[PDB]
Formats: C-alpha cells, sequence, structure tokens
C-alpha cells in the first residue's frame, strides 16, 4: 500500500460529508452534523497500486485541533467543492484556492474543483463558469452527486493522479 | 491567521 493525505474544502452545506461518507461507506446521508471534522481512510486500488487515502473531512473550528494541524502539514491534495446550486459556495472557491497555496507555501498544490449535487434540476452555478475557473487553475473539474455516486470516485481518484504526478516533477 | 477565508482561523 501507499499513504496520500488528502482534504476536502468548501462551504458549509455543499456535501463534503455526504461525499466522503458515500466513498467510504457506499451510502448517502441526508444529515450529517455540519460541526463535525474528522479523519477517514478509505482502501482502493488506484492505476494498479494499492492506496490508503487517508481524509480530512472538513467542518469549522476556532480551537486549535492537533488533527487539523496534522493536514495543514501533511496534506497532499485537496478537494475543493462548491455545490452547482449555491452561487456563494463557488464564489469562494478562489479564497479556498488562495489560502491553500499559503499553507503549503506554493504555487502547484494538488487540487481538483469539484461541483456538487449534479443531482438537482434547480442549477444556478454554470458548468462553463466552473469549467474556466479550473481552466484558468491548470487543474481538473469534476461534477459529482453524493445521492447518486456520480463522479465520486472521479473526484478522489483524480486527486490522487494529480498528487501523483506533481511528485513526479 | 492563514487568509482569506476560505478555512476560518486556519493558524
Ligand atoms: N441532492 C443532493 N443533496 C446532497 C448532496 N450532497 C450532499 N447533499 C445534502 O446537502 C446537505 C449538506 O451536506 P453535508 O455533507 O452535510 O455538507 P458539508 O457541510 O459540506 O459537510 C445535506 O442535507 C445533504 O444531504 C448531493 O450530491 N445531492
Ligand atoms: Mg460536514
Amino acid at each position: 500500500s501507499t499513504e496520500y493525505k488528502l482534504v476536502v474544502v468548501g462551504a458549509d452545506g455543499v456535501g463534503k460529508s455526504a461525499l466522503t461518507i458515500q466513498l467510504i461507506q457506499n451510502h448517502f446521508v441526508d444529515e450529517y452534523d455540519p460541526t463535525i471534522e474528522d479523519s477517514y481512510r478509505k482502501q482502493v486500488v488506484i492505476d494498479g497500486e494499492t492506496c490508503l487515502l487517508d481524509i480530512l473531512d472538513t467542518a469549522g473550528q476556532e480551537e486549535y485541533s492537533a488533527m487539523r494541524d496534522q493536514y495543514m502539514r501533511t496534506g497532499e491534495g485537496f478537494l475543493c467543492v462548491f455545490a452547482i446550486n449555491n452561487t456563494k459556495s463557488f464564489e469562494d472557491i478562489h479564497h479556498y484556492r488562495e489560502q491553500i497555496k499559503r499553507v503549503k507555501d506554493s504555487e502547484d498544490v494538488p487540487m481538483v474543483l469539484v461541483g456538487n449535487k449534479c443531482d438537482l434540476p434547480s442549477r444556478t452555478v454554470d458548468t462553463k463558469q466552473a469549467q474556466d475557473l479550473a481552466r484558468s487553475y491548470g487543474i481538473p473539474f469534476i461534477e459529482t452527486s453524493a445521492k447518486t455516486r456520480q463522479g465520486v470516485d472521479d473526484a478522489f481518484y483524480t486527486l490522487v493522479r494529480e498528487i501523483r504526478k506533481h511528485k513526479e516533477k | 491567521a492563514i487568509g482569506g477565508f476560505g478555512f476560518l482561523f486556519l493558524d
């Protein structure tokens, strides 16, 4: 096996917890405490390699957290998640990205832009607007639904692929 | 205190 430290960031309510639980336990949760931040370990084979993905599902935290601090030091890749029916969560994306660059002290940090809740019909964030933003950053964009599981494995697999390519350079 | 927010209180 090979270890990858991933972090899932994005506005409250975008579906970070639902995406992680769907990946880990293969189930969709309608409700998961928005204040809980925790780490998960997904065991899956990617491109032949057995990978152990330690994933930090983030939540708002004021007081110091040793687990959050460990991911601030060792986190290799980030899923920046917004919800396609929430323009405000899309507006936050550039701030999450700029902050990540400062955390890693690097202009090149493995990252994937995720547009979640793609099962919903009342779309307010255009796919073109998200694809343009992802193109401007030089990163992949993946539309997901934690509800149907659409794109969930792609989002995490692609991030692992990005970390592998960054490590090659 | 690393901004922008982004993640709140990231120091
Ligand atoms: N329809 C739909 N609802 C979702 C999806 N992902 C999450 N949700 C819902 O969005 C709300 C917030 O999800 P949650 O995972 O708690 O978000 P977090 O605050 O980013 O961890 C909950 O009511 C979830 O059931 C999805 O892909 N589709
Ligand atoms: Mg959550």
